[PDB]
């Protein structure tokens, strides 16, 4: 259940843990989802994100 | 570039 990921919309934290707001690759915004960074290998979008921010 | 879905 891994997928290919378009870009890191947003970041929050919940319950202590950093979660990470994903636009799915070939999927529609209405799948967007709220993903633990442990649940992500997408260390350029990740490092790209948190330099942009 | 890949991610799991929960």
């Amino acid at each position: 259940e891994e997928f290919a990921v378009e870009k890191i919309i947003d970041r929050r934290v919940r319950k202590g843990m950093v979660e990470y707001y994903l636009k799915w690759k070939g999927y529609p915004e209405t799948e967007n989802t709220w993903e633990p960074e442990n649940n992500l290998d997408c260390q350029d979008l990740i490092q790209q994100y948190e330099a942009s921010r | 570039q890949t991610a799991r879905k929960s």
